RNA sequence: CGUGAGGGAAAGGUGAAAAGAACCCCGGGAGGGGAGUGAAAUAGAGCCUGAAACCGUGGGCUUACAAGCAGUCACGGCCCC
RNA sequence: GAAUGCCGGCAUGAGUAACGAUAAAGAGGGUGAGAAUCCCUCUCGCCGUAAGCCCAAGGGUUCCUACGCAAUGGUCGUCAG
RNA sequence: CGAUGUCGGCUCGUCGCAUCCUGGGGCUGAAGAAGGUCCCAAGGGUUGGGCUGUUCGCCCAUUAAAGCGGCACGCGAGCUGGGUUCAGAACGUCGUGAGACAGUUCGGUCUCUAUCCGCCACGGGCGCAGGAGGCUUGAGGGGGGCUCUUCCUAGUACGAGAGGACCGGAAGGGACGCACCUCUGGUUUCCCAGCUGUCCCUCCAGGGGCAUAAGCUGGGUAGCCAUGUGCGGAAGGGAUAACCGCUGAAAGCAUCUAAGCGGGAAGCCCGCCCCAAGAUGAGGCCUCCCACGGCAGCCGGUAAGGACCCGGGAAGACCACCCGGUGGAUGGGCCGGGGGUGUAAGCGCCGCGAGGCGUUGAGCCGACCGGUCCCAAUCGUCCGAGGUCU
């Protein structure tokens, strides 16, 4: 299920 | 795996290993005795033995073969005229390898002498 | 060793020239078809006004292959191409001649009609 | 439950009814029985067999005693066959007739430290499309916090081969008693020269 | 990778337990039968130059 | 023990000496026992031998021919009981042990690369002078 | 250190007196061991005192079927006064 | 006793990663307390629109010779910017 | 919130069972074959492809089947990075604007080093009351566990016909697994040949280096290998599930049950294969040494035996394992065979010549199968019982 990134990429 | 494979690699690619043996042959055939590391000595035996055996054959063919590896025309002549003759009746085993007792300081490498036999 | 995507020459006169395997009909999950096996195929190239036409999904029996088949007598045979004869659901050629040799293996597998029409059987 | 010790000599094929039969040739005879294990004495039943003659110069004193008590000249290998009790004081290939089916046990060839693709036929990683230094790696080895550990027995890299392997139900193709040869159809664990055990098969 | 790193300092007991296998074994030496000086077996004696009963090298 | 000798020993019962010598390049006809229905018959396979792998009793040789437009290669054990006879039909002179390169050559091109081995032909005729 | 404006450290103590260790020994040297100086030299210049973390040698007790915030209470064994 | 405190010292990771282009080394002789590593010779390999040569910047004695090897040199060192 | 990396994919599994298939079964509006429905059953199996970032889904071609879920929507110190969340840019749209959107569009930095636990492998130590060399028992554990088609029975039972069996018996497959290398098919860094440029040896001829860490090309032994070969899943015994009974009261009938007995699954236990006595509950058998000196203890020399060292090994990262150490075939050489290459150099002949022909299946020649003491495994050293008590 697509849900949004809660963290950004490192 | 290495199952029944013959040949050291001595941490050299193909052309360097070959040069290593030829240069070692020229040196050994030249001085009669040299010192190296044990494993290099152990591979020199065969490499040189074949060249001596070829010298025992004496033909022109044999000379031209020996000259692929040894290249020095005088050196071969020494091999053919002085060396091969002392082994007319010896059947292989023209070289001997004896291990030295002292390791090399800078790297602890074990040494051995390799020499042409009596 | 025919597999989905493999192109085969068609060695009959159905008018199909080239078929591309899309399935090997040998059980649930076979990786390869060899001589005597039945594939399902797409017709990728045919000549005008034959029985079959480009686009058709047909069945064909593989009749010679470039990977060599081995035999119980210790020999093996190998052909220069991979070829199949197009058949109907009862293993009978939909064509009426078959060109080039075919592998004897076809016979023991009940492709008599094809084996007989073949100029040579090796 | 007959059995015998022997060495794998090598493979070829023979022709039998217009058929190529791939075979491994085993030198089997002759095996002096050197101890019998008995229910009274030992708690079970079997035959310690010896095989290939040994230089007495190399046989220590405890071994010599064991051989002596059998009136058996020293031999390089001792191995038992279970639930076998030959009438003779010597076992030879004759205990097998062509047609019989056997199980052969060998020590398999040693692959040493094996990766996961050779040991377990893992699929490894892509060779392109971005795979980064993982072409022969195993992938995941677990879940997350539950269970937080790796299963005992998880297939991983490590030593592989030089193991006891028993291939089963091989046909006896021929037996050449005059040379102590047993010809078994198919393949037998281990290298040529390796020791093997040939038993009556347990399949029906 | 994500840069692994020790989670706790290793205790002295643990470090030293790891070195439980670190002891050198002393050189294996045998007497030279000509000059009785200790030396490695299978080597030409560096004291006297002998090996296999004979004079192999100037020492 | 001698493991090599023992294999040769197992193999001796099946070895053949009744077949003619031939080389890569030679054209050869192999008459081969073949099973069909319900009988067995002899089929001849005639072509250039493009390979002979040697391994004593296990040497095999490969013969290539063109049959109704399609190339065919057959691989025969040299000691196979199914070979009835082999007839040398021509001697070709190759410069190579393995002749796979002819798989891509035209019939004209092959004939130009594999000329008649005039020496081994002469040699062949000089035998075939009997008592 | 910073192109520059500018930033900007660490670093004190032999002994009353140099009497700062002639000479010998091992060692290429460094270093040490004797000899000598001094009230004192683990005050010897890497110098007053010389804590602690940390590293070691030697000794006592202990430990390879055991489950641990490492202690605590109890009993027993061994070693010491 | 804690401020991801400040300053200093010393641990852990660990005899671990690494020792900086995969152009490549081998032997004999010399020197020396000590030599894979310094000198010499022969053999081998690499660059050669350079990895050769000459100028300008910048650098500032690094040049040459003698005597040295604590440290600097990613090892060694008798050698050396 | 002094950071619990987030969708999809890959890899690797493991579990649940509300079972997709395969096995067992009751009911059926079950003639048969095929179905429906429920029950038991988690051992195994559960395909390849087009679309899309997709999960999902649709579709093609198959299948016994193409199951659904959990494991931080399992798995980014394991990979990916197509998707969504940064900065660029554009469309639509909203906003005067700067800009904006649970819209669209193209682009866009994913960290060499594992301390602890855990996992795969391998050792070192000590123990297993004398010390040793062998051979073993198997507590316990792991591995495996799939299935189809055809033919016979028989075109029989059943059926107006089409269609079409139970039971029993054969043969042949798919996928998977372990082993193997005879064959087939790879590789084979120098085993052979051919070839170009250049430098060189020595002018010719013949050769050597370099062109890759093989210059290129054609081949290729052993080895390691799959696309190749052999074999495996069982059989069989035991106990069961659902379900079917026998005998049988309570309850004069009936009842598989309350006493008792039977049948009954791919499942369960055994059976097969592998590990396995640190199984500290440290097992057993066979053989060998021996009751040595000085003071259940210490020190010393030995015994059987062991290690060290060496030559090696289809054993191997080191370690370990195995073989051998001159009473020797362990490696190296040499010889013979195999095997590869494919007819060396030199000479003779023919040709103006490039070349050609003969000598010649020549010459060269790794590892394979062997022989042979020519070379080297010289010479040796050190450990190691004296057997506690009822
Ligand atoms: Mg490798
Ligand atoms: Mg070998
Ligand atoms: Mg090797
Ligand atoms: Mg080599
Ligand atoms: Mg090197
Ligand atoms: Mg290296
Ligand atoms: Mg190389
Ligand atoms: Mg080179
Ligand atoms: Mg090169
Ligand atoms: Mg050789
Ligand atoms: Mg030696
Ligand atoms: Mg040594
Ligand atoms: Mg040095
Ligand atoms: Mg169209
Ligand atoms: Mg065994
Ligand atoms: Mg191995
Ligand atoms: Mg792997
Ligand atoms: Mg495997
Ligand atoms: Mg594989
Ligand atoms: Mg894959
Ligand atoms: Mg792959
Ligand atoms: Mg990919
Ligand atoms: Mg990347
Ligand atoms: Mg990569
Ligand atoms: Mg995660
Ligand atoms: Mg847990
Ligand atoms: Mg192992
Ligand atoms: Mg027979
Ligand atoms: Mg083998
Ligand atoms: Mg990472
Ligand atoms: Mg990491
Ligand atoms: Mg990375
Ligand atoms: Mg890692
Ligand atoms: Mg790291
Ligand atoms: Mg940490
Ligand atoms: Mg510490
Ligand atoms: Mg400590
Ligand atoms: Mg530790
Ligand atoms: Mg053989
Ligand atoms: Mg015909
Ligand atoms: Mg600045
Ligand atoms: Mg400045
Ligand atoms: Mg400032
Ligand atoms: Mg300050
Ligand atoms: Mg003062
Ligand atoms: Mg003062
Ligand atoms: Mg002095
Ligand atoms: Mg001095
Ligand atoms: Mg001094
Ligand atoms: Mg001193
Ligand atoms: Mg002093
Ligand atoms: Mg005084
Ligand atoms: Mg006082
Ligand atoms: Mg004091
Ligand atoms: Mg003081
Ligand atoms: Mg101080
Ligand atoms: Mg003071
Ligand atoms: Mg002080
Ligand atoms: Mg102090
Ligand atoms: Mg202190
Ligand atoms: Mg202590
Ligand atoms: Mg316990
Ligand atoms: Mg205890
Ligand atoms: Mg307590
Ligand atoms: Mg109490
Ligand atoms: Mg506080
Ligand atoms: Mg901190
Ligand atoms: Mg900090
Ligand atoms: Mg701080
Ligand atoms: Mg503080
Ligand atoms: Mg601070
Ligand atoms: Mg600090
Ligand atoms: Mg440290
Ligand atoms: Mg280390
Ligand atoms: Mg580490
Ligand atoms: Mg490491
Ligand atoms: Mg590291
Ligand atoms: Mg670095
Ligand atoms: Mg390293
Ligand atoms: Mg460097
Ligand atoms: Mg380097
Ligand atoms: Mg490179
Ligand atoms: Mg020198
Ligand atoms: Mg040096
Ligand atoms: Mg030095
Ligand atoms: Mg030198
Ligand atoms: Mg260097
Ligand atoms: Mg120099
Ligand atoms: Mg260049
Ligand atoms: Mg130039
Ligand atoms: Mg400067
Ligand atoms: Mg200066
Ligand atoms: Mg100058
Ligand atoms: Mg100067
Ligand atoms: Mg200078
Ligand atoms: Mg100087
Ligand atoms: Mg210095
Ligand atoms: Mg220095
Ligand atoms: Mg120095
Ligand atoms: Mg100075
Ligand atoms: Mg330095
Ligand atoms: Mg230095
Ligand atoms: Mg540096
Ligand atoms: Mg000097
Ligand atoms: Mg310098
Ligand atoms: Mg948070
Ligand atoms: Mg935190
Ligand atoms: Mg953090
Ligand atoms: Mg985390
Ligand atoms: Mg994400
Ligand atoms: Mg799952
Ligand atoms: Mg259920
Ligand atoms: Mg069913
Ligand atoms: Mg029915
Ligand atoms: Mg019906
Ligand atoms: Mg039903
Ligand atoms: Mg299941
Ligand atoms: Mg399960
Ligand atoms: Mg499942
Ligand atoms: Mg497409
Ligand atoms: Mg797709
Ligand atoms: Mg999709
Ligand atoms: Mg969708
Ligand atoms: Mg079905
Ligand atoms: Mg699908
Ligand atoms: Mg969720
Ligand atoms: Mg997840
Ligand atoms: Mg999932
Ligand atoms: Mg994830
Ligand atoms: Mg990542
Ligand atoms: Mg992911
Ligand atoms: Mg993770
Ligand atoms: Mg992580
Ligand atoms: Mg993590
Ligand atoms: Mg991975
Ligand atoms: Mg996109
Ligand atoms: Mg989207
Ligand atoms: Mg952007
Ligand atoms: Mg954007
Ligand atoms: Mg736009
Ligand atoms: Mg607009
Ligand atoms: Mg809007
Ligand atoms: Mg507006
Ligand atoms: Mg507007
Ligand atoms: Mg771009
Ligand atoms: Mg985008
Ligand atoms: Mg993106
Ligand atoms: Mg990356
Ligand atoms: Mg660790
Ligand atoms: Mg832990
Ligand atoms: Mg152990
Ligand atoms: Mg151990
Ligand atoms: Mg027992
Ligand atoms: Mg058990
Ligand atoms: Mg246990
Ligand atoms: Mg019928
Ligand atoms: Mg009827
Ligand atoms: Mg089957
Ligand atoms: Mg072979
Ligand atoms: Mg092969
Ligand atoms: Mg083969
Ligand atoms: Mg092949
Ligand atoms: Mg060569
Ligand atoms: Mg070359
Ligand atoms: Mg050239
Ligand atoms: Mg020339
Ligand atoms: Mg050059
Ligand atoms: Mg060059
Ligand atoms: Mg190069
Ligand atoms: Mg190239
Ligand atoms: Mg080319
Ligand atoms: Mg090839
Ligand atoms: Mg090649
Ligand atoms: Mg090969
Ligand atoms: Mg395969
Ligand atoms: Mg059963
Ligand atoms: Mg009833
Ligand atoms: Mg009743
Ligand atoms: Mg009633
Ligand atoms: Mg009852
Ligand atoms: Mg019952
Ligand atoms: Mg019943
Ligand atoms: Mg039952
Ligand atoms: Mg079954
Ligand atoms: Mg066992
Ligand atoms: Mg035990
Ligand atoms: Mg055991
Ligand atoms: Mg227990
Ligand atoms: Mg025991
Ligand atoms: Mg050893
Ligand atoms: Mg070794
Ligand atoms: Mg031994
Ligand atoms: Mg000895
Ligand atoms: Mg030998
Ligand atoms: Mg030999
Ligand atoms: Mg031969
Ligand atoms: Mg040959
Ligand atoms: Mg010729
Ligand atoms: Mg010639
Ligand atoms: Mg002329
Ligand atoms: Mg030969
Ligand atoms: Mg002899
Ligand atoms: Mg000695
Ligand atoms: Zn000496």
């Amino acid at each position: 299920v697509d849900k949004p990134d809660y963290r950004p990429r490192p | 795996m290495r199952h029944l494979k013959s040949g050291r690699k001595l941490n050299r690619h193909s052309s360097h290993r070959l040069a290593l043996y030829r240069n070692q042959a020229k040196s050994l055939l030249t001085h009669g005795r040299i010192t190296t590391t044990v494993p290099k000595a152990k591979e020199l035996r065969g490499f040189v033995d074949h060249l001596i055996h070829l010298a025992k054959r004496g033909d022109l063919h044999a000379r031209r073969l020996v000259l692929r590896d040894l290249q020095d025309v005088k050196l071969v002549r020494k091999l053919f005229d002085e060396i091969a003759p002392r082994y007319r009746d010896r059947q292989g085993g023209y070289t001997r390898v004896l291990k030295l007792a002292e390791r090399r300081r800078g790297d602890g490498a074990p040494l051995a002498l390799v020499e042409l036999v009596e | 060793m025919i597999q989905p995507q493999t192109y085969l020459e068609v060695a009959d006169n159905t008018g199909a020239r080239k078929i591309m395997c899309i399935r090997v009909l040998k059980g649930s999950n076979a990786k390869y078809a060899t001589v005597g096996d039945v594939i399902v195929a797409s017709v990728k190239e045919a000549i005008p006004r034959g029985a079959v036409k480009e686009g058709d999904v047909v069945k064909a029996v593989v009749v010679r292959t470039k990977k060599e088949i081995k035999r119980p007598d210790g020999s093996a045979i190998r052909f220069d191409d991979n070829a199949a004869v197009i058949i109907n659901n009862q293993l009978e050629p939909r064509g009426t001649r078959v060109f080039g040799p075919v592998a004897r293996e076809l016979r023991e597998k009940g492709f008599m009609k094809i084996v007989s029409l073949a100029p040579e059987v090796l | 439950m007959k059995g015998i010790l022997g060495v794998k000599v090598g493979m070829t094929r023979i022709f039998r009814d217009d058929r190529a039969v791939p075979v491994t040739v085993i030198l089997a005879g002759p095996c002096p029985v050197v101890q019998r294990r008995t229910p009274e004495k030992d708690g079970y039943t079997a035959v310690q067999l010896g095989f290939l003659p040994q230089n007495p110069k190399r046989v220590n004193r405890p071994l010599k005693g064991h051989f002596a008590k059998a009136g058996v000249e020293p031999v390089r290998i001792l191995r038992e066959i279970r639930d076998f009790n030959p009438e003779g004081d010597t076992v030879t290939v004759e205990i097998f007739k062509p047609g019989e089916r056997v199980d052969v046990t060998g020590t398999s060839k040693g692959r040493g430290f094996a990766g996961v693709m050779k040991r377990w036929n893992f699929a490894g990683g892509p060779d392109s499309h971005g795979a980064h230094k993982i072409h022969r790696h195993p992938g995941s080895i677990g879940n997350r916090k539950t269970p937080g550990r790796v299963y005992k027995g998880k297939k991983m890299a490590g030593h592989y081969g030089a193991e006891r392997v028993t291939v089963m139900n091989l046909e006896v193709v021929d037996v050449i008693p005059e040379e102590n040869l047993l010809l078994v159809k198919g393949a037998v664990p281990g290298p040529n020269g390796g020791l093997v055990i040939v038993r009556e098969t347990k399949k029906a | 990778a994500k840069h692994p790193v020790p989670k706790k300092k290793t205790s002295k007991a643990r470090r030293d337990a790891r070195r439980s296998h670190h002891a050198l074994t002393p050189p294996t030496l045998v007497p030279c039968p000509e000059c009785k000086a200790m030396k490695p077996p299978h080597t030409v004696c560096p004291e006297c130059g002998y090996y296999a009963g004979r004079k192999v090298l100037e020492v | 023990m001698n493991r090599g000798a023992l294999i040769k020993l197992v193999e001796s019962r099946y070895v053949r000496t009744d077949l003619p010598e031939f080389r890569p390049g030679d054209t050869v006809r192999v008459s081969y026992k073949v099973k069909e229905g319900n009988r067995t018959r002899i089929q001849d396979f005639e072509g250039i031998v493009i390979r002979i792998r040697r391994n004593g009793f296990n040497t095999t040789f490969t013969v290539r021919k063109v049959s109704y437009g399609v190339g065919v290669e057959r691989i025969f054990p040299l000691h196979s009981p199914l070979i009835q006879k082999i007839d040398i039909v021509q001697r070709g002179r190759a410069r190579r042990a393995k002749l796979y390169f002819i798989r891509n050559l035209s019939d004209r091109e092959i004939r130009r690369k594999l000329r008649a081995d005039r020496k081994r032909i002469d040699q062949d005729r000089a035998a075939e002078r009997a008592a």
